[PDB]
């Protein structure tokens, strides 16, 4: 039903799955697949950098959240709600959540919780699309994401 | 610290 949900889930799931399994999903994208490819490409470049540049904090947050089963993923939806509780929404926060999602999904695979990556990607999508839809739509959705992080030429 | 706050701070950095 919700295209934004679908597309967000597609992008976030692919990134999380791809980051956890190390395998890029060759399966074409659904709709707004141009956007989603570029969003995923953007997610890789920015997301991977977030995980590298904030790996110590991500490890700390991961140890703190202690995400080890599907239930624990709820605890992450809470944290993502907490992210936005100051009323501020921006792509940096959003990509950081997704990046942390990928960080968690990696850890999830090391512990036979690959089954939790889809819930994980789901909860991230849900938080974003359920609670920040208006902002997302206002930012032109994943096109705004791609543009926001687009590396301009000289 | 609270993970959310921490995440927001990182996010606001990534936003730059």
């Amino acid at each position: 039903e919700d295209e934004l949900y679908r597309q967000s889930l597609e992008i976030i799931s692919r990134y999380l799955r791809e980051q956890a399994t190390g395998a890029k999903d060759t399966k074409p994208m659904g709709r707004s697949g141009a956007t989603s490819r570029k969003a995923l490409e953007t997610l890789r470049r920015v997301g991977d950098g977030v995980q590298r540049n904030h790996e110590t904090a991500f490890q700390g947050m991961l140890r703190k959240l202690d995400i080890k089963n599907e239930d624990d993923v709820k605890s992450l939806s809470r944290v993502m709600i907490h992210v936005f509780s100051d009323g501020v929404t921006n792509w940096g926060r959003i990509v950081t959540l997704i990046s942390f999602g990928a960080f968690v999904a990696k850890h999830l695979k090391t512990i036979n919780q690959e089954s939790c990556i889809e819930p994980l990607a789901e909860s991230i999508t849900d938080v974003l699309v359920r609670t920040k839809r208006d902002w997302l739509v206002k930012q032109r959705g994943w096109d705004g994401f791609v543009e926001f992080f687009h590396v301009e030429d000289l | 610290g609270q993970v959310g706050r921490q995440l927001a701070i990182i996010g606001d950095d990534i936003n730059r």
